[PDB]
């Protein structure tokens, strides 16, 4: 039921909110810690990029397209009333 | 222009969703419970440290 | 809890920073518009159409 | 007529702001109650954990 | 019993927090109105119309 962007947005907000782990009390998990924290750090990077660069960029580009073709919602196939063939071609 | 308007929009939205998250966490933090080590004289100091 | 609050705050900084930058783009973009009008690159007739 | 509305709006802004303080107090009361309750459950749980041993 | 009460209270906090936020918007919005009126009362002929 949520838009595509809402779904990615949710995931991003959700990942950003996580806290890095500290398994220093468990020597057996030292490797899981560096794996999790590196993974997390990277994911937050990706999330930020989506939230403040990509999502806006997408919304922008589509707005521009959306406006232009809203105005030019059709193509004159015949010679519109009162124009040189020269003007129509331009 | 068009792109600037959208940056304002997105900026606002990211700030408001973020705000709800920290708002919730703050209400959640304020609800936390102190410790009571009164049965352990050896931890009296840890208690006043933790609760402060 | 503290660690988590710390993260919430860090996220809040990011969000606030993005808001500042969004406002900075608006101000700078209005500045460009003032310059373009003054230099005669644009007029209030076509700027009006932009805004509408 | 504009100045009277501005004065009036200013009065209402102050009232709005005051209402908000009342609400802050309400929030803290609720937060205290919520917390005391969490504490009760925790302390009961620990007594039961003990009795089960 | 207390677990249940705890939940009711937690829900009440959320509700009260929502009330806070609602009043904050009203206050801020009244502020904007006060500014717009004040700057319209002390301004030029078309600048006055902008603010009003
Ligand atoms: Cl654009
Ligand atoms: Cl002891
Ligand atoms: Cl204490
Ligand atoms: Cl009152
Ligand atoms: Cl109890
Ligand atoms: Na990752
Ligand atoms: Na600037």
């Amino acid at each position: 039921q949520a838009s595509q962007a809402m779904q990615i947005q949710t995931y991003c907000n959700s990942v950003k909110q996580q806290v890095p782990v500290d398994f220093s009390q468990f020597p057996n998990l030292k490797d899981n810690q560096t794996q999790i924290n590196q993974g997390l750090d990277l994911a937050k990077g990706h999330a930020d990029l989506y939230l403040n660069t990509i999502q806006p960029q997408i919304i922008t580009n589509i707005s521009n397209i959306s406006n232009y073709f809203a105005l030019q919602n059709a193509i004159p196939a015949v010679l519109p009333p009162g124009s040189t063939k020269a003007q129509w071609l331009r | 222009t068009n792109a600037t308007t959208i940056t304002m929009d997105q900026g606002m939205a990211n700030q408001a969703s973020q705000a709800m998250q920290i708002q919730t966490y703050c209400n959640s933090v304020k609800q936390q419970v102190p410790v009571d080590f009164s049965q352990f004289p050896n931890l009296k100091d840890n208690q006043t440290q933790i609760n402060q | 809890g503290y660690k988590g609050l710390q993260v919430q705050a860090q996220n809040a900084v990011t969000a606030a920073t993005q808001m500042s930058n969004a406002w900075d783009s608006l101000t700078s973009d209005l500045g460009s518009l003032i310059t373009d009008l003054d230099k005669g690159i644009t007029s209030g007739d076509d700027i009006r159409q932009l805004w509408l | 007529q504009l100045s009277v509305i501005k004065e009036q709006a200013t009065e209402y802004q102050r009232l709005s702001s005051d209402t908000r303080l009342v609400i802050v107090n309400l929030n803290n009361n609720l937060i205290t109650d919520s917390s005391n309750f969490q504490g009760i459950v925790v302390n009961l749980n620990s007594k039961v954990q003990g009795d089960n041993g």
